[PDB]
RNA sequence: CGAAUUUGGGUAUAGGGGCGAAAGACUAAUCGAACCAUCUAGUAGCUGGUUCCUGCCGAAGUUUCCCUCAGGAUAGCAGAAGCUCGUAUCAGUUUUAUGAGGUAAAGCGAAUGAUUAGAGGUUCCGGGGUCGAAAUGACCUUGACCUAUUCUCAAACUUUAAAUAUGUAAGAAGUCCUUGUUACUUAAUUGAACGUGGACAUUUGAAUGAAGAGCUUUUAGUGGGCCAUUUUUGGUAAGCAGAACUGGCGAUGCGGGAUGAACCGAACGUAGAGUUAAGGUGCCGGAAUACACGCUCAUCAGACACCACAAAAGGUGUUAGUU
RNA sequence: UGAUUUCUGCCCAGUGCUCUGAAUGUCAAAGUGAAGAAAUUCAACCAAGCGCGGGUAAACGGCGGGAGUAACUAUGACUC
RNA sequence: AAGACAUUGUCAGGUGGGGAGUUUGGCUGGGGCGGCACAUCUGUUAAACGAUAACGCAGAUGUCCUAAGGGGGGCUCAUGGAGAACAGAAAUCUCCAGUAGAACAAAAGGGUAAAAGCCCCCUUGAUUUUGAUUUUCAGUGUGAAUACAAACCAUGAAAGUGUGGCCUAUCGAUCCUUUAGUCCCUCGGAAUUUGAGGCUAGAGGUGCCAGAAAAGUUACCACAGGGAUAACUGGCUUGUGGCAGUCAAGCGUUCAUAGCGACAUUGCUUUUUGAUUCUUCGAUGUCGGCUCUUCCUAUCAUACCGAAGCAGAAUUCGGUAAG
RNA sequence: GGUUGCGGCCAUAUCUACCAGAAAGCACCGUUUCCCGUCCGAUCAACUGUAGUUAAGCUGGUAAGAGCCUGACCGAGUAGUGUAGUGGGUGACCAUACGCGAAACUCAGGUGCUGCAAUCU
RNA sequence: CGCGGGGUGGAGCAGCCCGGUAGCUCGUCGGGCUAGGAACCCGAAGGUCGUCGGUUCAAAUCCGGCCCCCGCAACCA
RNA sequence: GACCCUUAAC
């Protein structure tokens, strides 16, 4: 018959790594998670307790509960036509802080800092990010860079 | 007589008719599922702030 | 008998090797893959002619054996057994299955139709790509017509279209002809059993001087 | 499986409320009393004409039962029950497993 | 065809009963259980039918459970009724940032497993001999002890590792103070969580759009699906069986493919004019027997995707090209 | 079963049918046996039946394998 | 004559297809047989989130364990190399080398090296109470169980760890019975002691595993239906069947090709049979023969001809040819 | 800059074979009365700062070293692939358009970096 | 091409209340009986159990493959 | 009690 256990189809997902087996380096147990922190979920296959389900590998959530060894994570999961709020009790080895979250907080401070400098003089700092713009006009000098003319090559075997 | 066994055909289309809206977010989530030791202490701390605030704006 | 090759010409299924999940497969029809003066040296045979495929298909082990025997027999009878070195560069690793339908009587009464139709192994084939060499012949430059003709004769044993293409490498080496001579004037290339070893600029210099002595001795 | 005859576990007897020693015995299902309401109602239903009036199970599939250990606290006589996993062989007589002995 | 004969009338046997030299025969054209009335409009997940118009919206053949598989319940899809604001905290999309993945490809002188050939020595049982155990004996053969190569591979192998698809974030519920509270926590006003006062509307912290957000109740039908392209499993294959994503048909007319559910184009109130799409323009047939360069002559030419098939192999037939 | 004629072989292990009665075999109502209060378990050459033993096939029915062996072969009277 | 026996009446065991009533799964390339794809678990199919089918492939489950659970400590495994007095290929003993090539109950895949492996010590956290969560999912139940809270514990110097088994499987409703849980509540005219009934948590089991109590036959048959589904034709396919081709190792006395032709390989046909289930189950009359017409050509005969291992006769091969 | 103790990332750190190491620092170390487990004071436990041992550990250097890491218009815009056509091809497959884009290979470079507290001529 | 059993000396059977590293009968051989055959008596030999791979508590009985002896089902249109 | 057999080979 068919087989759908808890860890079915997890052969490579929960595989440890190449030359990264054994004990976990302790910085993962030194990281601190507060309620509201944005965390990623990458299950560590060596630690079998507090393991996320395979659905939650690669999912990013928000901490809502902090216990002795684990954090409660809220994750939005798509069930049918709507997202359901799921609550994961995950041990710290299976989570890490989202790096994009930390980068945006630096932008928040950088935006506030830039506003403070501009407010001293009113130079329209324009904190808002912009998409890559079409190139402006430029002049290409040819001195020392004479154009080298190219043609399609003939066909040949090379075997 | 054999029938069709399973297909997810048309299921994504059905789920998008009035569909995939995110769950509505609130200020003050429910404190169910959070540690009772924190919950019990939070109750006392919130009580004191209401008493402390009431004294200030008497 | 054997079912026609038309039934297995093309690459329809995933590679199905003999394995612990197969564990019972017919033997391959071709067991010899090196013919002619196989013990030769790379300086002996400077010319290489390739029989290459222009189709992504499958060749049965039986067709490989037929082409090999045909190509070998012509070269031996025309130019001598040890005037060439032919190496078939494909090995039949994909097993072909057959759903054995009954040619008995009362067939449909207990045939079960397409129920449980997963077939049993009945043959082996090599899965080749466009531009992949099937046959290679090492020989002398004065034997070009003979070994081209042998591959022309062997083309009739394969399905699909094949090209007889001359290699610009010396023998079975990876180096072009005039790139081989400069590497050979220097003591950079040493004769192995039938292939050759190469002087690398890397590794321990103590080993690189113990071998390739002519390279360092002026 | 092999289960000892004594077992220090939590006792809820309003007098222990802690870990104390217990005597360990297998559970026996007890004799089905006549004059239990179900039997009184059943005997009434089976009386007279009609045949068998209730189902009788036949499609038995388990080759095993669940062993229930009854535990009597040696302090306060408060009895307790717990059920073990399915096992085809159960023994309370604890013949300890010896590791490094020849056969 | 003189009898176990044929036969009239009377009589007897009545329906789970009779009668049967036996055929389930016969019992009033009824018999493997007669006929009549009633219960009885018996039940039916099954077949058939189901009666006016227009307008607006508009599906499903999928999930889970069921003696469930021609049925139900449930969720989904749909309708209706609405309810809570003067710029909707959103999106089948991109960008930026940040994750997750083991497929394609690649690899196998990288592990596992396969797999083709040649390159040193060595009586650690056995195949043999110059000489006869002649002592580790001036030889090769599985190598019973050795590394450098070499050809070819993997759905249930892999160091590496895309594309597409996918999670999150891009702020007013956000950010910057010796606590303000606590019974939690800390060695400790240490923190944690939640706060009071302070500083931030045309940029409120990417883009594009937004057709009003958000929310509730209730209920119909459906729960046989099928077909492109692409991925893909079983099968020699199938107008075969089975999956993935999407788009379609079902439920859909219209222009084109002569013709055709699905292909191409385009989706439809009633009309008019002008442009087009796809497809066409010798005649049928609206539209160049137009322009331009070649090629082909078939004693089965060829002639337009899906699509209504043709192959290997050959030809100083013809044309171009390479050495 | 199916005139006559000539015959009707072997098997009672099984299923029946039938005949029998030591019951440290089974065993229903009723009846008989502890103590305060009673509604409330037992035992019993416990009735038959069933079990135990015998008969019965013109009851239903059933009625075997393997290997070797004769001085040409083949076969197998014979032999395990 | 017979006798308080029989008989009769009531109750209680036995017997009782003579009779009655009822039942006698499901999936399924038709059904049956077979199997279990019916409750599950591993890898793959599976197309790098998740999901994902087939009677796809390769396997496994209904168990097992007072340790194989818990804690702590100490120590490294498989395997090769190096000696010995009967000791050898396998008894030890000692050094080396050794990323795990071992072991960890089982299937498989992950995971684990001062350990998760092996040995030793102490233990029962495989315990209480009842909530939150994850997976299947309707976000119901069941099974597993992830993180806590309030107790009691075990272990350890301690930090800590432990709510069974390194992780992914290893299982069970209503009703009834039974057990455990301070005679807690009720037995309703008032009491006391038995009995009974309640409340909470287990067990006894439904494997068709969200869980009926269940043997056949019908060739005497019936009904509602089904072309959702078999037994003809027809259609797709062409494996198998049949018929051709290319290559040319060989045969043919010393010669491939007169005639053949292996190893291969390309096809054609639908005069075989499978495969499928599209049409037809409110019915398309089925085998064969007889009869009769036409068509095809893959030519047996007859016309003309080419070739030969055609010296004549007779053949053989081939061409145009179905008149 | 050496070293020790505690660490972080966890080979640019590992592996092989040689060469070197002043002061500081394991221990050459020495011992078994005492706490401490056994066949073994070898490990482990405890006790001392001795002849003065750098022999080993450790650190550094070397090696056209193995491995590992970084990079590259090196291979290679190649393989692969998203989207498109009433493109080609009997088919098998392929070419083209708008995008994304590897891995081997080759060539170079690199021999841990670094936090806290001490200590050192 | 489905479902089941079985394979141990030349031959027939013992490991099937999970284990004596293989035993019991016939056959064969040796001796003795008898004036040789037979019959009889006394002794002996014979198979690492069809093959290969799995737990390593004497494991191969019990597990999974191939071969062999066979047996039943092979129907309704 | 049991007890079968006996040259083709002058």
């Amino acid at each position: 018959g068919k087989s759908h256990g808890y860890r079915s189809r997890t052969r490579y997902m929960f595989q440890r790594d190449f030359r990264k087996h054994g004990a976990v380096h302790l910085s993962t147990y030194l990281k601190v998670y507060k309620v509201g922190d944005i965390v990623d979920i990458k299950a560590n296959g060596s630690i079998q307790k507090g393991m996320p389900h395979k659905f939650y590998q690669g999912k990013t959530g928000v901490v809502y509960n902090v216990t002795k060894s684990s954090v409660g994570v809220i994750i939005n999961k798509m069930v049918g036509n709507r997202y359901l709020e799921k609550r994961l009790n995950l041990r710290v080895e299976h989570i890490k802080h989202s790096k994009c979250r930390q980068e945006f907080l630096e932008r928040v401070k950088a935006n506030a800092a830039k506003r403070a400098e501009a407010k001293a003089q009113g130079v329209a700092v324009q904190l808002k990010r912009q998409p890559a713009q079409p190139r402006e006009s430029r002049i290409v000098s040819t001195e020392g860079n004479v154009p080298q003319t190219l043609a399609p090559v003939p066909y040949e075997t090379f075997i | 007589a054999k029938s069709k066994n399973h297909t997810a055909h048309n299921q994504t289309r059905k789920a998008h008719r009035n569909g995939i809206k995110k769950p509505k977010t609130y200020k003050y989530p429910s404190l169910k599922g959070v540690d009772p030791k924190f919950r019990r202490n939070h109750k006392h701390a919130l009580h004191g702030t209401a008493k402390a605030l009431a004294a200030a704006k008497k | 008998a054997r079912r026609p090759a038309r039934c297995y010409r093309y690459q329809k299924n995933k590679p199905y090797p003999k394995s612990r999940y197969n564990r019972a497969v017919p033997d391959s029809k071709i067991r010899i893959y090196d013919l002619g003066k196989k013990k030769a040296t790379v300086d002996e045979f400077p010319l290489c002619v390739h029989l290459v495929s222009n189709e992504l298909e499958q060749l049965s082990s039986e067709a490989l054996e037929a082409a090999r025997i045909c190509a070998n027999k012509y070269m031996t009878t025309v130019s001598g057994r040890d005037a060439f070195h032919l190496r078939v560069r494909v090995h039949p690793f994909h097993v072909l299955r057959i759903n054995k339908m009954l040619s008995c009587a009362g067939a449909d009464r207990l045939q079960q139709g397409m129920r449980g139709a997963w077939g049993k192994p009945h043959g082996l084939a090599a899965r080749v790509d466009i531009g992949q060499i099937i046959f290679s012949v090492r020989t002398k430059d004065s034997n070009k017509d003979v070994v081209v003709e042998g591959l022309r004769r062997a083309r009739y044993k394969f399905p699909g279209q094949q090209k007889i293409i001359l290699s610009k490498k010396w023998g079975f080496t990876n180096l072009d002809r005039p790139e081989y001579l400069k590497k050979r004037e220097a003591g950079e290339v040493k004769d192995d059993g039938a292939f050759v070893k190469f002087l690398s600029k890397k590794g321990s210099l103590e080993n690189n001087i113990r071998e390739f002595p002519e390279y360092f001795a002026a | 499986v092999n289960v000892p005859k004594t077992r220090k576990t939590y006792c809820k007897g309003k007098t222990c409320r802690k870990h104390t020693q217990h005597k360990v015995t297998q559970y026996k299902a007890g004799k089905a009393s006549l004059f239990a309401q179900g039997k009184r109602r059943y005997d009434r239903k089976q009386s007279g004409f009609g045949g068998q009036t209730k189902p009788v199970f036949h499609k038995k599939a388990k080759t095993t039962k669940k062993v229930v250990l009854r535990l009597e606290c040696v302090k306060c006589k408060t009895r307790a029950q717990l059920t073990l996993k399915r096992c085809k062989h159960f023994e309370l007589g604890g013949e300890k497993k010896q590791k490094g002995q020849a056969l």
